[PDB]
RNA sequence: UAAGGUGAUAUGAACCGUUAUAACCGGCGAUUUCCGAAUGGGGAAACCCAGUGUGUUUCGACACACUAUCAUUAACUGAAUCCAUAGGUUAAUGAGGCGAACCGGGGGAACUGAAACAUCUAAGUACCCCGAGGAAAAGAAAUCAACCGAGAUUCCCCCAGUAGCGGCGAGCGAACGGGGAGCAGCCCAGAGCCUGAAUCAGUGUGUGUGUUAGUGGAAGCGUCUGGAAAGGCGCGCGAUACAGGGUGACAGCCCCGUACACAAAAAUGCACAUGCUGUGAGCUCGAUGAGUAGGGCGGGACACGUGGUAUCCUGUCUGAAUAUGGGGGGACCAUCCUCCAAGGCUAAAUACUCCUGACUGACCGAUAGUGAACCAGUACCGUGAGGGAAAGGCGAAAAGAAC
RNA sequence: AGGACCGAACCGACUAAUGUUGAAAAAUUAGCGGAUGACUUGUGGCUGGGGGUGAAAGGCCAAUCAAACCGGGAGAUAGCU
RNA sequence: GCUCGCCGGAAGACCAAGGGUUCCUGUCCAACGUUAAUCGGGGCAGGGUGAGUCGACCCCUAAGGCGAGGCCGAAAGGCG
RNA sequence: UACGGUGCUGAAGCAACAAAUGCCCUGCUUCCAGGAAAAGCCUCUAAGCAUCAGGUAACAUCAAAUCGUACCCCAAACCG
């Protein structure tokens, strides 16, 4: 949820989340798989969120 | 970089043989070395002699050891 | 930015059309407040061969930039500049200079 | 004889090596006024 | 397997050429692209842990492929580069097609 | 603050979100595909591989983490040499890296006004080269005079274009003498008494106030003509608001100014008050670091361009004396005078406007102006080193061929 | 054996002829050698101003350089229509 | 179809001057092929050139770069 | 049959004769202008390990280090 929203969490997404937030661009962002009715860019609109979680991880351990 | 405790010279001027004559005598061309220092041996110690003509109130230093201070 | 906001009612003055009223309006960056779509007859465009074909003539990005006129009400275009006082706490809505805002 | 314009990379390093031309005081003065202060571009890197 | 390495950047979608058709027979030579990071190395590593399906060999490709939208003349050629990778024998699409 | 947005110049189309984090402005942090100025070594601009760790793995591997050259200073260490010392393995900390140009350093011409060209003018300028900061250079006197006196330096008009030097050639071109601007002094070489008392480099806080968002901001209708009446008349009102130019033209009248009232996070200006890490504050008694100075024969800059000769300069070399004076008196020496002992510090006058900022324009209104309106130093030529264009400009809504 | 006598593209430079109003600051056609090396033959890196290598040239060396293709000196000198 | 050409020490071959992706084809006429234009690497819609062995890394060297300490150096710089 | 092509099916399969450009030949000869080092090739040992370690063998495996590889040449996207 976008970053900032989830902030109480005792991990960063990059234990795991990093891929599974990551995986669709080469499992799903192929010729309408991910959509054409309802979807398509996601990852500026949207999905842009897994950005953050790195810069902020370096906030997190640099403090 | 030879008298160096005084620091150096090649200052380029002539000397006026048909009036102004640029003939630049001012070039120094001639070598000495080797005399004795403080300690133990004849070390290899540069001079013209200058450096040496220079050591008629020198105690082997408060000259000589310009160039050794830093 | 402009303080009179989103449902509000305008007119057209400084243009040919002079007395088209309406209101909500279309609000976007250098975008040109059409009041509510107050063209006649200019054309439409045909970029698909397909059943669609754009038809249109009417009520198209007709011109009349940012407002001349202070929300109307009954008949008087000032003054729109006034910024007003505390209501919401994060923005200041506005009416014009005799009637408190809206 | 052999008549003239033609492009290599081995040839550039003593006359048009970019770095060469920052290395020398001569270059360094050119490229600035060129590119750094005169509003511009060179690119052609590879 | 490793977590904190260039995988997360280094692959694009697969290539959905015709060559899935007519060299696909006994093993699965499946094409796909990659980013500017590609060494053979990191796509090695790449696909067992980012689609669960177990692979072979791998191939990398510069492909240098010239572009021009400008009308003027020009355009880009950006990094472009496909690659080949190894589904093995028989596992070939038996519950997704990734086309 | 106030609502929309997805930095665009095909916008199709996904999709944030108009609750008070969607964007976007702002104090202060944070990000690396690799280069990198880049610095382990290599360098053909985008690098191709050393050498040693660490968290941890489906135990393949993995992303990463650092060093160099110097300049100074503690520790360990170390040669042909008992000893000296050079030199290493380190630890510490910064600059080395980058600018049109200012200024400090020196070098820097060629030919050409002189009607002949070896003086010289050319030019201390082209460059190339070394510094290291925002201000300098300097500057606390053998400085200048005539016995009158002045006081770091020199600056401003003079005196004066006077002295005054010459292929007797063309240029260069002084101080005094007067008015002023000025308008103030000391520490080592070191010891006693005294002793966080004066300054300031820092670095936290705080007032008095800045930087900018947020707060704002003026008056009109009726009519004759009528695409826009924003002209004209009416004055039905106005003024320390009548810039320029916007809004399809010409609007005091609608404007966007000017004039005026309030005003933030959180660094941080400057000025002060405090806070704390370090400094030196008050008084005496002491002390005086000569190869420097000479000159006979060199190279020189000074008003004095070759000369009898002038220093304070510079170099082979030789080589004195502490203020019971001589260093020198713009020849040389008197009578006499003034700086001063050869370590070091000083308030003002000056100059670079990197760029951006407030006002002015008998200044450029593209024969042009900072090369520069541009997105032209970009492209039309170039072994190229890079010389750079021909070049303002549809104009309610792109209203840009419905039919 | 030999810088043979006569031999191939790797060599040049004899007078024409369609080379001059160019295919070309240079090259040509049926013709013709030096037949192995007083040959030339090509990736680069030393010769970077009054040049530097000598079959020894006033030819070179950007293609026409007794010194340019430099732009900084400088919109010089100027007995100049 | 049917009758013969040109390059004949082929513009035969893959690939090295970095010029760089403008071949098959699917489609065509200015941004040009001084006739036509159907073709020219024209120029536009796809995509592409699959190297553990090819070769330059290395270990490496005859020419010649840079080089401790240096002998010297006006600042430059030069020879190791 | 997509008019490219692959879908099924499938023969026949010996002896000589003459000649390289090329293979053997860092063979082997013939002449001097007198054809450059490290290294793979193959062994000697210094020290120091030396009831430990080293390498050479059978077999099982692993890693196999950023590239480029498109059109193009005794020669039209070099140059002219």
């Amino acid at each position: 949820m976008k970053a900032k929203e989830l902030r109480e969490k005792s991990v960063e997404e990059l234990n795991t989340e990093l891929l599974n937030l990551l995986r669709e661009q080469f499992n799903l962002r192929m010729q309408a798989a991910s959509g054409q009715l309802q979807q398509s860019h996601l990852l500026k609109q949207v999905r842009r969120d897994v950005a953050r979680v790195k810069t902020l991880l370096n906030e997190k351990a640099g403090a | 970089m030879k008298k160096d405790i005084h620091p150096k010279y090649e200052e380029i001027t002539a000397s006026c043989s048909c009036g102004n004559v640029m003939k630049i005598r001012s070039t120094v061309g001639h070598d000495l070395n080797l005399d004795v220092c403080s300690k133990c041996h004849p070390f290899f110690t540069g001079k013209q002699r200058d450096v040496a003509t220079g050591g008629r109130v020198d105690r082997f230093n408060k000259r000589f050891n310009i160039p050794g201070s830093k | 930015a402009a303080k009179i906001r989103r449902d509000d009612e305008v007119i057209v003055l400084t243009g040919k059309d002079k007395g088209k009223r309406g209101k909500v309006k279309n609000v976007l960056s250098s975008g040109k407040v059409i009041v509510e779509g107050i063209n006649l007859v200019k054309k439409h465009q045909k970029p698909v061969p397909a059943l669609n074909q754009p038809g249109g003539i009417v009520e198209k990005e007709a011109a009349i930039q940012v407002s001349n006129v202070a929300i109307f009400n009954a008949a008087t275009g000032k003054a729109d500049r006034v910024g007003f006082r505390f209501e919401d706490g994060k923005k200041v809505r506005f009416f014009k200079s005799n009637s408190e805002t809206i | 004889m052999k008549r003239t314009f033609q492009p290599s990379v081995l040839k550039r390093n003593r006359s048009h090596g970019f770095r060469a031309r920052m290395a020398t005081k001569n270059g360094r003065q050119v490229l600035a006024r060129r590119r750094a202060k005169g509003r511009a571009r060179l690119t052609v890197s590879k | 397997m490793i977590r904190e390495e260039r995988l997360l950047k280094v692959l694009r979608a697969p290539h959905v050429s015709e060559k899935a058709s007519t060299a696909m027979e006994k093993s699965n030579t499946i094409v796909l692209k990659v980013a500017k990071d590609a060494t053979k190395a990191e796509i090695k590593a790449a696909v067992q842990k980012l689609f669960e399906v177990e692979v072979e060999v791998v191939n990398t490709l510069v492909v240098k492929g010239k572009v021009k939208r400008h009308g003027q003349r020009i355009g880009r050629r950006s990094d472009w580069k496909k690659a080949y990778v190894t589904l093995k024998e028989g596992q070939n699409l038996d519950f997704v097609g990734g086309a």
